[PDB]
RNA sequence: UAAUAGCGCCGCAAUUCAUGCUGCUUGCAGCCUCUGAAUUUUGUUAAAUGAGGGUUAGUUUGACUGCAGUCUUGCUUUCUGACCCUGGUAGCUGCUCACCCUGAUGCUGCUGUCAAUAGACAGGAUAGGUGCGCUCCCAGCAAUAAGGGCGCGGAUGUACUGCUGUAGUGGCUACUGAAUCACCCCCGAUCAAGGGGGAACCCGGGUUGAAAGGAGAAGUCAUUUAAUAA
C-alpha cells in the first residue's frame, strides 16, 4: 500500500553546507559498523546459519562509538540513522545468504534422487513396471503432495524402494507408462549439476560495502604502486584491483523513522517549512508541483491537527510515515552543498488519504497493538506498554479527511495478466460461474495511444547498446539506456489493467508466478550448448546470446510489482497461479484467472 | 610521452655505452620517468580513466623487466633499484 | 560504379475468426461496416514507422467541498512540438605506428562553392545501400580486434611498445559561442521572482499539445570494455 513522494528542500548556504559536514562525518561510522561486524565479530557465522541479525547487535556496537572522538560530534538521531542504516544492510544480505543456502540443499537433494529408468531397475533389482506400481501405492498412501513425497524419500527409505518415490517425483508427482530417451535425461540431469554448481559459486557473496568519500585507501595505493615494486603476481593485480576501483562521491542518506522527528510550518511568505528533530536551527524550504502539493500541506494539518487537541490524537494515523533525506546528484563544478541538492523522500500509507481507508489502518493498528500487549504480558518493558496503550487509546480520536466510499468488487470476476518475452502484458477477464470471458485485451489496445513505445524501448535498447560498445572502446564517459522508457512503459499498463479491472468490476487481478526464470534459461541453454560445442567454452557461451541477454532483460519483476501498486491503491486483491506453458497469450491469461479461482478452496 | 631530448638523455646516463639501444637498465630506468610524469597529472585529473588504463599497463612492465633482472644479475638489480629511488 | 542477399521493425493488401459488428435461441445464424487477434503477401509522389548532438523551476495529467464553486508549488521520469549548434585556444595525459599480407560488433559517407593538394567557405539533420534501420551489404582507409610474414641495431637466465617517431585518434581540467522555449515579443531572478506590452479565434472572459510515480539501503546476475595472469 505505501507510496513515496518528494521535494527539494532548499535552504542558504550556511544551512545546506552545515548539513553537508553532518553526513560526511555520518557517512564515516557507517562504515566503521560494517567493520565490526564484516571481521570484528567473533558470532557472524551463527548469524549466517539462522538467517537473522540479532536485533540490539547493532546498537550495541554503535553505543560505545558515540563517544569516539571521530564520531562523537553529531545528534543522537543522526546515530539511531545510522543504527538503521547498518541494521537493514545486515538484515537484507544474511537473508540473501540464507535462501541461497536452502537452494543448495533443496537441489542437492534432488541431483542424488534423479535416476535414470535403468539406474532404478538396478538400485531396485527390480522392474521398471514394479516400480510404477509402487508409485501407484506411494499416490494411494498420500490421497502438501510435492512436499509429503519428498519427505517420504527423506523419511522412509523402505529397502531402496524411495526409488518409485523419485520416480513419482520425476515425473511431476504422477504416473507415467513412456520410458525415457538417454539423450533427454542427460540433459535434464545436467541441468541439475548446472543449477548446483552455480549455487556453490554464489554461495559466497562480497562481504557488504561501506562507502568511502575520502580516497584514502585509493591515494596511499598510487603512491605505493609507482614508488614500490611488488614481491608476487598477486600484490601486484592487489593493487590493480584497488586502483581500478571507482569510489563513491555522495553520503549515505539520513532515515528518520518517527514521523513526529519532521515538524512542519509556514513560512512567512506562504511556503512550507521543515525541520528535523536535533537539527532545529536549520530550517528547510519546501519545493514541489502541485501535482504532489496537497500530501505537503496535510502533513501540516496532520501536526497542527494533534497539538491543536492536547496530543489527544496519534501519529499512529499520521499520513506521512518515514522519510529519507539524501543528496541527489548535481552537475558540473562548485562546492558538494552547492552542487548536489538535498531531497526528501516521505514515505505515506496511501490509504490514510481517505477517512473510510484510515478507518482500515485503525483496525489493523488495532488488532496488532492488542495482540503484541498480549503477547508481552520488567520495567522498561512497561515504560513500552505506557506508549503502547497511550496509542491502543488515541488511536480511536479521528482527524477530520477527505470521504470517498471504498472501491468493491465481484468475488467472481477475476482479471488474468499473462507476461511473455514478446508480449509483455496481455490480459482476460474472466466471469468463473459462468466460465465465460467478458473481455480480452493485448498490447495494442492495453496501452492504446502509446503502442509506438514498445517499438521504442526495442529501437532505444538495441541502438544504446551498440553506442554503448563504441563509446566504451574509445574511454568515453556517455552511457545510457533504455531503463526510464521501461519503468515508463510498464506504468502505462499498470494503469490500463487496473482501469480495465474497475471497469467490469473485477474482484481481483491475477499474476503469475513466475518465480526466477533469469537462472532456469541460463542452465538449460548452457546444459544444451555443451552438447553441440563440447570442450570449446567460449562457443558455449556464445550459443544463443541474443535469447539469454533477453531474458536478463525482461522486466517481469518491476511490471509485476508496478500493477501490484496501482492495484492496493485501487483496493483490488491481488491473487496468484500457475501460468500454462502452452496456448495463446490469451489462453495463458484465461486459464491463469481460472486457475486461481479454483485455488480459493 | 617523453620528449625527444628527455629520452636521448635518459638511455645515455642508464645505458652502458650510446649503443646499448635497450638494455633492461635503459628499458627500466624510462618507464620510471614516464611513471613519474603520469602520478603527477593522474593524481589531480582524478576523472581522466583513459590515463589509468596507461598507467596500470606501464607500471605492469617495469615489474617484468626488474624480475627478470633480479635473477640475470643481482649486481645490476641493485644498482639499478638504487639509481631510480624505488623500493 | 556498387550495395544483389540475410536479420529486426513499419504499414499496405488479403485469407481465416472475435475480444467485434444485426438479431433473439443469451448462443446460435450471419457477414468484415468498425474495433481487434492469427497466418501469408508487399515495398507501389500507398500508407506508416522513421536514433546526427543539445535547450525551459514549460503546459496538461491535481486536491477539496455539491459537473459547480474554492484552494494550487516549481519533485522524479516518458513522449510530442519548437528553437539552437555541427565549435573556439591554453595546458596536462593515454593508446597507436620499421616495413608487408589477411581485414575486425574497426574508422569514415549530406548540399553548394573554391581548391581539385587535404583542406577552407557558405548551408544543414533529408546524411553510403531499401518504405525505415543494423554488428549485415557496397565503396575508400586500416597501426590502434586478431593471426601470420619479416629487415637492421639493444638486451638475450624466462623480461622485453623494447629501437627505428611525428603525426593520427581519444581522455580530462579552466575559460568561452548559440538556443535557457510550449502561441510570439521584452526586462529579470536560478537554494527563486516575477512583471510589462501585442497578434489570432471563439461566445470581456476563455482558448491558442498530452501522459505517469513507493522510496532508500545491500547482495547477486547477465553482456561489455579495460587490466593482469597461464
Amino acid at each position: 500500500s505505501q507510496i513515496t513522494i518528494q521535494a527539494r528542500l532548499i535552504s542558504f548556504e550556511s544551512n545546506r553546507q552545515q548539513l553537508w559536514k553532518l553526513m560526511a562525518d555520518l557517512n564515516t561510522p557507517l562504515i566503521n559498523e560494517l567493520l565490526c561486524q564484516l571481521g570484528q565479530h567473533p558470532d557472524f557465522e551463527k548469524w549466517q546459519q539462522k538467517g537473522k541479525l540479532p536485533s540490539t547487535v547493532v546498537s550495541q556496537l554503535c553505543q560505545p562509538l558515540k563517544t569516539d572522538p571521530r564520531f562523537a560530534g553529531q545528534p543522537s538521531r543522526l546515530y539511531m540513522s545510522a543504527i538503521h542504516i547498518v541494521d537493514y544492510i545486515y538484515k537484507s544480505w544474511l537473508a540473501i545468504q540464507k535462501r541461497l543456502q536452502q537452494q543448495l540443499d533443496g537441489k542437492t537433494r534432488w541431483l542424488e534422487m534423479l535416476n535414470s529408468d535403468a539406474e532404478l531397475v538396478e538400485l531396485s533389482g527390480d522392474t521398471l513396471e514394479a516400480i510404477r506400481v509402487k508409485a501407484a501405492e506411494i499416490l494411494a498412501i498420500a490421497m502438501s503432495l510435492s512436499k509429503t513425497l519428498f519427505d517420504a524419500y527423506q523419511e522412509t527409505e523402505d529397502i531402496k524402494s524411495r526409488s518409485a518415490i523419485s520416480y513419482l517425483l520425476k515425473n511431476g508427482c504422477k504416473l507415467t507408462d513412456k520410458e525415457e530417451d538417454s539423450e533427454k535425461f542427460a540433459k535434464r540431469r545436467r541441468q541439475v549439476e548446472i543449477q548446483i554448481q552455480r549455487l556453490t559459486e554464489k554461495l559466497i557473496s562480497r562481504m557488504p560495502k561501506g562507502r568511502d568519500l575520502t580516497n584514502a585507501k585509493w591515494l596511499e595505493t598510487l603512491l605505493t604502486a609507482t614508488t614500490t615494486v611488488a614481491e608476487d603476481n598477486a600484490q601486484a593485480k592487489r593493487w590493480q584491483d584497488i586502483l581500478l576501483t571507482r569510489s563513491s562521491s555522495l553520503p549515505f542518506p539520513l532515515v528518520f523513522e518517527t514521523n513526529e522527528d519532521m515538524v512542519w510550518s509556514k513560512n512567512q511568505k506562504g511556503r512550507l517549512c521543515v525541520h528535523f528533530n536535533g537539527l532545529s536551527d536549520l530550517i528547510f524550504e519546501v519545493y514541489c508541483g502541485n501535482r504532489q502539493l496537497h500530501w505537503f500541506q496535510r502533513f501540516l494539518e496532520d501536526q497542527q491537527t494533534k497539538r491543536k487537541s492536547k496530543n489527544q490524537h496519534s501519529s499512529g494515523l499520521f499520513t506521512l510515515r518515514n522519510g529519507h533525506l539524501v543528496w541527489l546528484e548535481g552537475e558540473g563544478k562548485g562546492e558538494p552543498w552547492n552542487l548536489h541538492h538535498l531531497t526528501l523522500y516521505c514515505c505515506v500509507d496511501n490509504r490514510l488519504w481517505t477517512e473510510e481507508g484510515t478507518e482500515i489502518v485503525r483496525q489493523e493498528k488495532a488488532d496488532e497493538i492488542t495482540k503484541f500487549i498480549t503477547n508481552m504480558k520488567s520495567d522498561t518493558q512497561q515504560a513500552l506498554i505506557q506508549r503502547k496503550q497511550s496509542t491502543l487509546t488515541r488511536i480511536n480520536n479521528s482527524f477530520e479527511r477527505p470521504s470517498q466510499p471504498l472501491y468493491q468488487g465481484q468475488s467472481h470476476i477475476l482479471v488474468g495478466v499473462s507476461l511473455g518475452l514478446e508480449k509483455p502484458a496481455t490480459v482476460a477477464v474472466v466471469d468463473a460461474i459462468a466460465n465465460k470471458v467478458l473481455a480480452y485485451r493485448s498490447i495494442k489496445q492495453l496501452l492504446g495511444d502509446n503502442y509506438e513505445l514498445l517499438n521504442r524501448q526495442r529501437r532505444q535498447q538495441q541502438y544504446l547498446s551498440h553506442e554503448r560498445h563504441k563509446a566504451q572502446k574509445n574511454f568515453s564517459p556517455n552511457q545510457f539506456g533504455a531503463s526510464e522508457l521501461g519503468q515508463h512503459i510498464d506504468r502505462l499498463l499498470a494503469k490500463a489493467i487496473v482501469a480495465l479491472a474497475r471497469t467490469y468490476k473485477a474482484g481481483s487481478i491475477v499474476l503469475p508466478k513466475l518465480g526466477d526464470m533469469r537462472e532456469v534459461v541460463q542452465s538449460e541453454i548452457q546444459a544444451i550448448a555443451e552438447q553441440k560445442f563440447p570442450g570449446y567454452i567460449e562457443g558455449q557461451q556464445k550459443y544463443a546470446k541474443q535469447y539469454r541477454v533477453n531474458v536478463h532483460r525482461w522486466s517481469y519483476g518491476r511490471l509485476i510489482q508496478s500493477i501490484q501498486s496501482k492495484a492496493a491503491q485501487t483496493g483490488i486483491v491481488i491473487e496468484e497461479g500457475k501460468q500454462p506453458i502452452r496456448g495463446s497469450p490469451h489462453d495463458k491469461a484465461k486459464e491463469l484467472a481460472l486457475s486461481a479461482y479454483n485455488l480459493r478452496l | 610521452s617523453l620528449s625527444t631530448e628527455a629520452t636521448a638523455k635518459i638511455v645515455s646516463e642508464f645505458g652502458r655505452d650510446a649503443n646499448d639501444t635497450g638494455s633492461t637498465e635503459v628499458q627500466v630506468a624510462l618507464l620510471t620517468a614516464q611513471i613519474n610524469h603520469l602520478q603527477g597529472h593522474f593524481a589531480e585529473h582524478k576523472k581522466d580513466h583513459h590515463s589509468r588504463r596507461g598507467l596500470l599497463r606501464m607500471v605492469s612492465q617495469r615489474r617484468k623487466l626488474l624480475d627478470y633482472l633480479k635473477r640475470k644479475d643481482v649486481a645490476r638489480y641493485t644498482q639499478l633499484i638504487e639509481r631510480l629511488g624505488l623500493r
